[PDB]
């Protein structure tokens, strides 16, 4: 089933890049405003499950392809986004409270422990 | 205890939950539930033909994933490939989510508005405009689309559905 997941990601970045290159004004936003829907109904699909350390390393992808696509369609960024980034975090500890600062102290110590999503985390 | 029987009979296999339960095509009474990663066909759901008759499927239900989550099950269609057998059926969540299923295959996820749902029904209303209509234990509830696993409508304090 991360396959399926993993090839919406895969089949929706690739239509969004799409986007990018081709398109006009409207079509681009069009394709690109469909993607975000589908990247937010993967996420959610996703943040209905409990963890899984396998998942994280494609949730975590996801969530930064939604942030960068919503935050480059918005052509600005919001608060949103750092509740969205604190849903993931919160996540990635409870595999594994405060807020980001002790947060993230807490998470690259758990990153430390050397799970392979530090591609996904350094993104972040 | 069946009408046609009269006895109090126990069932001989040991289970948590009976999320599911009724007639089906060729099998006459079955029970859907558990016993005690990601591959469509480890599935973690024993069926049951009722009357300590045999566990019938352990092949293409929903996977062990979501065994922790799923609180509730609704059937909505079951086709015989041979011997085994193929159900499309929708499940949901203590984490407020519907999904759907073919072949233990999950499609069409959406996310509730409202905490603790206890159960769902099917609505027509004409042709293919059907709704799957969802109580709560918190007296509200909704009306999800099929085509599109997305809200329609999000009732409250609902002392009843029918």
């Amino acid at each position: 089933c991360l396959d399926l997941w993993r090839e919406k990601n895969d089949r929706l970045v690739r239509q969004a890049k799409v986007a990018q290159n081709s398109g006009l004004t409207l079509r681009r936003q069009q394709l690109a405003q469909d993607a975000l829907e589908g990247l937010r109904g993967l996420l959610h699909s996703l943040q209905g499950l409990p963890a899984a350390v396998p998942v994280l390393p494609l949730e975590l992808t996801v969530t930064c392809n939604f942030i960068i696509l919503r935050a480059s369609l918005a052509q600005g960024f919001t608060e949103d986004q750092a509740q969205d980034i604190q849903r993931s975090l919160e996540r990635v500890l409870e595999t594994q409270e405060q807020g980001l600062r002790e947060l993230w102290d807490s998470v690259l110590r758990a990153s430390c422990l050397l799970p392979e999503l530090l591609s996904a985390l350094h993104r972040l | 205890i069946s009408s046609q029987t009269g006895k109090v009979v126990s069932v001989s296999g040991n289970f948590s939950s009976i999320q599911w339960a009724g007639e089906i095509e060729n099998l006459g009474m079955v029970l859907l539930g558990l016993k005690e990663d990601y591959a469509i066909w480890n599935t973690k759901f024993c069926v049951y033909s009722l009357e300590s008759q045999e566990v019938l499927s352990d092949i293409y239900i929903i996977p062990p994933a979501y065994s922790s989550v799923v609180t509730y099950v609704h059937i909505c269609a079951t086709e015989i490939i041979k011997n085994q057998l193929r159900i499309s059926l929708i499940a949901l969540t203590r984490k407020n989510q519907l999904i759907s299923f073919q072949n233990g295959t999950p499609k069409n996820v959406c996310q509730l508005p409202f905490g603790d749902p206890c159960a769902v029904q099917l609505m027509d209303s004409g042709g293919g405009n059907l709704f799957f209509v969802v109580s709560f234990i918190s007296n509200n509830a909704c009306a999800v689309w099929k085509e599109s696993f997305q809200v329609a409508a999000k009732w409250e304090k609902l002392s009843l559905v029918l």
